């Protein structure tokens, strides 16, 4: 009769303890559903025969709750069992579980670590929905387990096997534009629009000076 | 007779902007008795063609059991 799970007597009111444990199986499971698919009201009026072109009393003001009411109505209605909202030390905290890395992504990583020295800025976009923090945690990870390939990444300071020319442009095909000076020309447009604004502002400053002098003499 | 008298008040004494607001759940609006007087002064007039017939109303009732 081990200390792990003997069924041994009356055990009253465990049907909600059982099913909420069974219901947590799917709450963790549909997190795995979403990860794999991630990879891939003016004023109104009226025509009254008595009073033509009359304004109505009710639409003068807005309720601000009826548009919130319909938003609430197509929401899920759940009956709370006190065992669902269980909290532990791992609650209301940072972080998540990173997807364990693949051999497909290794050849996208070590070649990026062979060409560049260690440049986490552009690796972060290469892995489209991965973040800056855990690729740095992978960098410290691969020192400990494979201590010899980070040496080979350091030692190779030359053009590698020249297959990366597509991988040069595989990064450069997303939104093809000369960013070295296309960033300049719309920034020039940004200050051009501002150069309108002071002209629209300072001519509005001088119209104040002519009117406030006119009623002084009046 | 006091409508023209009220009209002539501000003509001898002439001495002198409709933007939305929000219904607040700590404020109330007029309803019930006084709201029914606001709706009973402005509605359609009907000038009735007053007649005195009623034998059409009589025999239509007689022929029905």
């Amino acid at each position: 009769c081990k200390p792990n799970f003997p069924i041994g007597q009356i055990s009253e009111n465990f049907e909600k303890s059982k099913m909420a444990k069974k219901a947590k199986l799917e709450k963790r499971r549909h997190l795995r559903e979403l990860r794999m698919r991630a990879r891939q009201t003016a004023i109104q009026l009226k025509l009254n025969p008595d009073g033509t072109m009359a304004i109505d009393e009710e639409t003068m003001v807005v309720d601000r709750h009826k548009n919130a009411s319909i938003e609430n109505e197509y929401k899920e209605k759940v009956d709370e069992n006190p065992f669902a909202n269980l909290y532990n030390y791992g609650s209301y905290g940072r972080g998540s579980y990173t997807d364990p890395w693949t051999v497909e992504e290794m050849i996208k990583f070590y070649k990026a670590l062979s060409m560049w020295g260690t440049d986490f800025n552009l690796i972060s976009q290469l892995y489209p929905y991965r973040s800056r923090k855990q690729v740095k945690a992978k960098f410290v990870n691969e020192e400990k387990k494979r201590p010899i390939l980070i040496e080979l990444a350091l030692r190779s300071k030359l053009p590698p096997n020249f297959d990366e020319y597509c991988c040069e442009i595989k990064k450069n095909i997303g939104t093809v534009a000369d960013f070295n000076e296309k960033l300049i020309e719309l920034q020039n447009e940004h200050k051009h629009h501002m150069k309108e604004i002071e002209e629209a502002k300072n001519t509005a400053k001088e119209e104040d000076q002519t009117a406030q002098r006119l009623n002084d003499a009046n | 007779a006091n409508v023209t008298r009220k009209q002539e008040d501000a003509r001898r004494n002439p001495n002198p902007m409709s933007v939305k607001s929000v219904n607040d759940p700590s404020q109330n609006r007029l309803t019930g008795s006084l709201l029914a007087h606001k709706v009973a002064d402005e509605e359609a007039n009907i000038e009735l063609t007053w007649a005195e017939g009623t034998f059409e109303q009589f025999k239509d009732t007689i022929v029905k059991e």
